[PDB]
Formats: C-alpha cells, sequence, structure tokens
RNA sequence: GAACUUGAGUGCAGAAGAGGAGAGUGGAAUUCCACGUGUAGCGGUGAAAUGCGUAGAGAUGUGGAGGAACACCAGUGGCGAAGGCGACUCUCUGGUCUGUAACUGACGCUGAGGAGCGAAAGCGCGCCGUAAACGAUGAGUGCUAAGUGUUAGGGGGUUUCCGCCCCUUAGUGCUGCAGCUAACGCAUUAAGCACUCCGCCUGGGGAGU
RNA sequence: AAAAAAA
C-alpha cells in the first residue's frame, strides 16, 4: 500500500511494456501489449499502449496509488497515448521524463 | 605578477620613465622564463606551454645580441646582475 | 589573493543547532587558512531540481571570501569528506 | 478595456435572468470536442507538458496554463494552433449551459442590438420581464416556444456571416497580392498538411508549398510531431518555424496563394 | 527578437539567479537556442556557463 | 659615427577564446555481474519463423564492470603552429586582438642543417613518428574596385542607455572588378602587381624497387 | 485551417 510512484513505459517499434513502481523502484504492477493478447502490428499501435498503460494503472490503484511520475524509453508511438491513459485511469501525472538514448 | 614586474622595472630601468630598454625587457623576460621553466618542471607534458617558452628565450637572445652590438659595457653589467652566460 | 564565492548545500535532515555548527566549522576552516569572510547569505531550505544522495531539499549557504588557493582548496578537501555538506562549488568572482 | 466592460455587463444581465428563472437567450460555448482535445493533449506531451485534466472534463484554466508556459518558446505557435483545432464554436441557446472560453456559467449578448438579433431579443425580454413586470406563465410559454427557433436560426446566420466575411477577406487578400510575384518574405510555417506546407506572412496571409515546390527532397508528414520530414537530404520542417518564401501563384478566382521553399 | 542581457544593461549573468536563467531553458531543461531567445552570442556563452553551473548545484534540472 | 619613429618589442588600459598540463566533481548513459523486489512472456517484426522462459524473463532499483564520452547549448562560431581542443570547478600556464603612445630605437624577415611537437599507424606508458600530416595552395611585407554577413574590440552620432546609422581594427564567409589563368577559376583571407628568404619539380613505366 | 470578443 503506497501512494506515490514511477511509471516506466517502454514503447518500442514492436511492443509496449508498462511497469509501475514505488519511489524506490520496486515493481507494484505491470502490463504490456503482448500480455494484452495483441500480436504483430497491433503491439506497435497506440491502442495497445493505452490498454497496457491502463491495465497496469488499474492494478496500481488496487494497491492505492494516486500520483505518478512517468519515465519513457524507446521510439515507439505508444508513449503519447499511454501517458494520457495514466491520466484517464485517474492517476495524476507530475514530472514527465524521456530517458531515450 | 604585475607587482613583481613593477619591482623589476624599477630595479633595471635606465631612466625614470623607461620600460622600453633591453635591460628592462630582458629582466622581465628573464623572470617569465624562470617562472615557466619552473612550471614545466612539474608539468613536463605541457607541450603548448613549452612552445611559448621557446619563443620567450628567443626574444631574450635577440635582445641580448642587440644589446651586445649596441653597448658591450651595458651588456656585461646586465648579464652579471641577472646571472646569464 | 582573489575573491571567491563558496556555495554549498547542507543535508536537510539536521537540527538548526547542528546546522549553525557546520556553518561555523566551515567559516572557521576558511578564516583559519588565511581567508576573510566578506559576506555570508543563507537561502534556507530549497527544493533541489534533482535528488542528491537521497535528499529532495537542502540548506543553501553562500559565503563570499578573499583568499589564496590554499584556503579554498582546504575548504574543498573538507567539504568532500564531510557527510553534512552533500554538494559544494567554489567559483572565482570576475572582479 | 471596452471588451471587459461589455463582458461584465453581459455576464451580469445573463446572471440576473438565470436567477429570475424565465425563458431567456444565452450565448453558450460548450466544452471542447473530447476526441480533438485528446489529440491536442497527446501533442503537448511531445514537448514534456502535463495538463491537469481529462479529455472529457478539462477546466479552462488548465488550457490557459499551457498558453502561459509556452509564451516565448519554440512550442508556442504549434501548441496554440493544435489547441484551436480542438476548440469548437459558440452559439446562442435558450438553456444556460455556460461559456467555456470565458470560464463563466452565465453569458448572453446584450451590448450590440443594432447588429445582432439575439441582442434585440434580450432587449425585448428585459422590457417584458423587468420594465413591464410581465412574468406570467402565458408570457413565459410564448417566449419558451419562440426562442429555440430564433437561437438556432441566428446561430446559423452568424456562421454564414463569418464564413462570408472570411471568404471576402481571403478574396481581397489575393487581390492585394496580384503584384507580389517573385518578392520574397520572411513568414512562419503556420500549418503542415500532407499535401504541402502553409506559410503565414507576418500580415496574416497564408499560401501553399506542395512537394511539387519542395523540389530538393521527398518530405513526409509526421502527425504525432506535427512536422515535415525529408529523408533523401535529411531535412526537418516543423510548424511555427520562421522561414523565407516567394509568391509564385496568386490565383485570385479560387483564392489561392502559392509559395516556394526559399529556405528556413 | 532582442538580447535580454544587452537590452537591460546586464553585463554579468549569475548562476544563482534561478528565475532569470529559467527564462532561457525549456521545461525539460534544454538550453534554448540563440535563434529562439534572440540572445547575443557574447551572452549566450555567459548564459550557458551559468546554466551548467546552476545545474551542478541543483538550482536547475538536467535535460528531459 | 650620430640622429629619427613609422617596422619590431616593453609599458599602461581593456577584450574574447572547446588554447595546454594538473587535480576534483557532476549528471547521465553504457550495461558484465551480485541482489532487492516483480511474474509471463519477452520477440523478431513483411509477420511469422528465427529465439526463448518461467528453475522468474522482459520491464524495474542499489552495490558494480569503472572503463569511455559529455545530449541542449553548438554556429561552415571560437581558440591553436599543426595534429587538434566541447560537462562543471579550482590550480598552474601559453598565445592572440583592441586602445593609448609612456618607453626602446631597426632590436627586423626568412631559415639548409639541427632540436622539438606530431594519426588509425606499426608495435612492445616507451619507441616508432611515416601519414588526402592536401583549405590539393611556404613564410614575411607593401600595393591594387566594390557589395554583403558573422566573431572580438574601439570611436562617433543623435538618442535616456538600449536602438538605429556612420567610421575603424583584427579574424572569418559569400558575391564581384581590374589583373591573372590552358581552361576551370582566383580576385584586399589573390591563384593580381612587387621585393626577400626557404622548400620543391623537370615524360610515363621500371620504382619508392 | 480559421478560438473568444469586437467591427
Amino acid at each position: 500500500n503506497i501512494e506515490s510512484g514511477i511509471a516506466h513505459i517502454r514503447s518500442t517499434f514492436n511492443n509496449t511494456i508498462v511497469t509501475i513502481t514505488d519511489t524506490h523502484g520496486n515493481a507494484i504492477s505491470w502490463s504490456s501489449a503482448g500480455a494484452l493478447g495483441f500480436r504483430g502490428s497491433r503491439k506497435s499501435t497506440p491502442f495497445a499502449a493505452q490498454m497496457a498503460a491502463e491495465t497496469a494503472a488499474k492494478g496500481s490503484i488496487e494497491h492505492g496509488l494516486k500520483t505518478l511520475e512517468v519515465t519513457v524509453k524507446g521510439p515507439g508511438s505508444g508513449r503519447e497515448a499511454a501517458i494520457r491513459a495514466l491520466q484517464a485511469a485517474g492517476l495524476e501525472v507530475t514530472a514527465i521524463r524521456d530517458v531515450t538514448p | 605578477t604585475q607587482e613583481r614586474k613593477n619591482q623589476l622595472i624599477n630595479e633595471f630601468k635606465t631612466h625614470e620613465s623607461d620600460t622600453g630598454s633591453p635591460e628592462v625587457q630582458i629582466a622581465i623576460l628573464t623572470d617569465s622564463i624562470n617562472n615557466l621553466n619552473e612550471h614545466l618542471r612539474t608539468h613536463k607534458k605541457d607541450h603548448h606551454s613549452r612552445r611559448g617558452l621557446l619563443k620567450m628565450v628567443g626574444k631574450r637572445r635577440n635582445l641580448l645580441t642587440y644589446l651586445r652590438n649596441k653597448d658591450v659595457t651595458r651588456y656585461r653589467e646586465l648579464i652579471n646582475k641577472l646571472g646569464l652566460r | 589573493m582573489r575573491k571567491y564565492e563558496v556555495m554549498y548545500i547542507i543535508r536537510p535532515n539536521i537540527d538548526e543547532e547542528s546546522k549553525k555548527a557546520v556553518i561555523e566549522r566551515f567559516n572557521n576552516v576558511l578564516t583559519s587558512n588565511g581567508a576573510e569572510i566578506t559576506g555570508t547569505k543563507d537561502w534556507g531550505k530549497r527544493r533541489l531540481a534533482y535528488e542528491i544522495n537521497d535528499f529532495r531539499d537542502g540548506f543553501y549557504q553562500i559565503v563570499n571570501v578573499q583568499s589564496d588557493a590554499a584556503a579554498v582548496q582546504e575548504f574543498d578537501r573538507l567539504a568532500k569528506i564531510s557527510d553534512d555538506i552533500i554538494r559544494h562549488i567554489v567559483v572565482k568572482e570576475e572582479e | 478595456l471596452i471588451e471587459e466592460f461589455m463582458l461584465v455587463a453581459n455576464e451580469t444581465v445573463a446572471e440576473h435572468f438565470h436567477w429570475m428563472n424565465v425563458p431567456f437567450i444565452y450565448r453558450i460555448h460548450e466544452e471542447p470536442n473530447a476526441e480533438k482535445l485528446q489529440k491536442f493533449l497527446e501533442f503537448v506531451t511531445t514537448f514534456g507538458y502535463v495538463v491537469k485534466g481529462t479529455a472529457g472534463n478539462i477546466h479552462p484554466r488548465a488550457l490557459q496554463s499551457i498558453l502561459d508556459a509556452v509564451r516565448d518558446r519554440p512550442e508556442e505557435t504549434v501548441i496554440s494552433t493544435v489547441m484551436l483545432r480542438s476548440m469548437k464554436q459558440a452559439k446562442y441557446d435558450p438553456q444556460s449551459l455556460g461559456h467555456f472560453g470565458l470560464s463563466t456559467e452565465f453569458y448572453t449578448h446584450f451590448t450590440s442590438p443594432i447588429r445582432r438579433y439575439p441582442d434585440l431579443i434580450v432587449h425585448r425580454l428585459i422590457r417584458t420581464y423587468l420594465i413591464n413586470g410581465k412574468v406570467d406563465e402565458a408570457t413565459q410559454e410564448k417566449w419558451a416556444e419562440r426562442l429555440p427557433d430564433i437561437a438556432e436560426h441566428t446561430s446559423s446566420m452568424e456562421r454564414r456571416a463569418v464564413d462570408a466575411e472570411r471568404e471576402t477577406d481571403d478574396l481581397k487578400k489575393a487581390e492585394y497580392m496580384l503584384d507580389k510575384i517573385g518578392e520574397e518574405f520572411d513568414g512562419m510555417i503556420s500549418s503542415v498538411t500532407n499535401f504541402g506546407m502553409f506559410v503565414e506572412l507576418p500580415n496574416t496571409i497564408e499560401g501553399l508549398v506542395h512537394v511539387s515546390f519542395m523540389t530538393d527532397d521527398y518530405y513526409r508528414f509526421d502527425e504525432q510531431h506535427f512536422a515535415m520530414i525529408g529523408e533523401r537530404t535529411g531535412n526537418v520542417f516543423r510548424i511555427g518555424d520562421e522561414i523565407t518564401v516567394k509568391v509564385v501563384d496568386v490565383n485570385k478566382d479560387e483564392r489561392n496563394i502559392d509559395f516556394e521553399i526559399v529556405g528556413m | 527578437k532582442v538580447c535580454y542581457f544587452t537590452s537591460n544593461g546586464i553585463t554579468h549573468i549569475d548562476y544563482k539567479d534561478v528565475d532569470l536563467l529559467k527564462k532561457f531553458v525549456s521545461e525539460r531543461g534544454k538550453i534554448l537556442p540563440r535563434r529562439v531567445t534572440g540572445t547575443n552570442a557574447k551572452y549566450q556563452r555567459k548564459l550557458t556557463a551559468a546554466i551548467k553551473r546552476a545545474r551542478q548545484m541543483a538550482l536547475l534540472p538536467y535535460v528531459s
């Protein structure tokens, strides 16, 4: 049971993972386009991004999260939708970060 | 430093307003050379500094040579006082 | 000697008494090594832009001094060692 | 100055008649389209902003807080333009539904009855309800029957007027520039469609630049990052960029103006 | 497009003035180019040292 | 022999710089691993195979490989003799530019040989040290239309500084006369017109043998 | 392609 946390979205060209953690980086929950049953083209899409983002977000709200810091990696098209999806799930987003090298 | 430079000028000037005499110039150069030789003793691999030195030494030598042909007395006085060969 | 501006961040998890001890210690370090303190501001607890040694805030001090390298370099040496001063920066003032 | 006075007058009249609970005409502005706004909120996340709101229920203040932040930046014209593309239109209506753009729940037009029929109606309703004191049920039922048709008609006539005024502006804008052939101008990239590029000159005159005139490279429209991406030369033409352009084809009849990429 | 530093008679930018420097970074933290802030090259360089000195002492953030 | 100040240099004032050697420190990546949580896919994708893994992977946090570099700024911008030189701070240190002329009074230029610096080399920090180590153009000096941009200064103008205009020094670009050129081109950063000194060439192979 | 508001 924790309130504040980070959401590490990895949107690649092939897949969207979404982990959510605490401030110490311990995984609270996660979901992904592949674990959403999307396959091939669909895993790349921003539809599958929001699906995974919300699937893990709603998993985090069970543990009782409210505020998320986001961190993004990878060049995929999913970050845009996924981050809105964290706001649309209910969780308020503060600091955005794009940690893409 | 500028205070050192101000001592040196007063010590070696050939009249009151003189800063442009070889005596003066060589004195100043002599100090800069001794300070930079010291710099290079610690920082051996500081090549770009060494190039600067080599030009300073050159500037010295040309002034001394200049002095030597102008007035040999002044030339002797100056090399003794500074401690050059 | 030449003007410097010594700015450091004391960790946010200390008492004001312990804080004053740090300032006095480090102002003593500088003056002991032949510095003279012209100024000593205190910005107070500010939020850091990022997390330093797992602290999200810290007590900014800002000491103007006039000294030789030895003073500043001694401050630098001890400010590294000290676990109270989490970060610092010496800077020359450009006249 | 005059804007603010007319606004407070209009709000005060609208508020009074809301609390009177009689049939009245209002000037409403709905909340923005949730799909278009969704694309806007994504778009402003490309730059690292976070808007404290959802696409269903965004507060006007949140959209102002973006507009303030971007002031004097490379993300100023871009954001502002995509915020408009998510905005709607205002219309008259008998129901007090609020004015999103002015962030007030009570708005009507009272202050221009020479030139707006809904202002002449408000004046008659003021004379009916306040001056004559006629707040009987039969008077209300008569106005309640008449106002919806007036509101819908007048809102249609406003849109028709604005479209016509713009059409004539764009028409005479070409007429002005039937001698600008060749003359280069330093005007910003105002829009990037897939069929070319649209460049506003400082004086609010826009013109087109197809890949037909993007002669150097085979550019491509990145929707997510609102921009033109060339590959053969490796170029980048985002929106809001200060660039140079030349008038080639002012065809007045269709109200076309064309540019060419002089450069950036 | 004017140089803020020339315009307002400023000769020395200070890495301690956080809100002054803040006008010359993006939200992520990226130093905004001369072409967009209209700064003079002289000051752009003074500005950039200051921003980096700021960043070191956690007055400003690092990029994205 | 004497005299001189314009070349050269010293003062004095100011200026800019990723110039050099030290020595600390910053954020980051990167990812060998050890382990903290977590738990089913991670994927590669023409999209599938190809891999793979629950014995906990991916994603994820701190020891940590700790060795490398410094995203924005960043500019055919700056500095350097060249090769080069870009996080921040301090320490030590080299050169250049502008202004004033207080001083010296030709102290200057070039420079075989020599010495030093000097890539991936090539190879045991050492040697090696040849090098599209080719803006394909030696150094120094003076002279010979313009126009325009940019970097670091100076003088002036109105004008409150700013701003905007004029003049000027040094650098760095673009365009362009005269002249030069086989042509292409170069053109006050000359490949023009001159003088000093150095390096170098004399058909292609054979042969850099 | 084009928001309020004003004309």
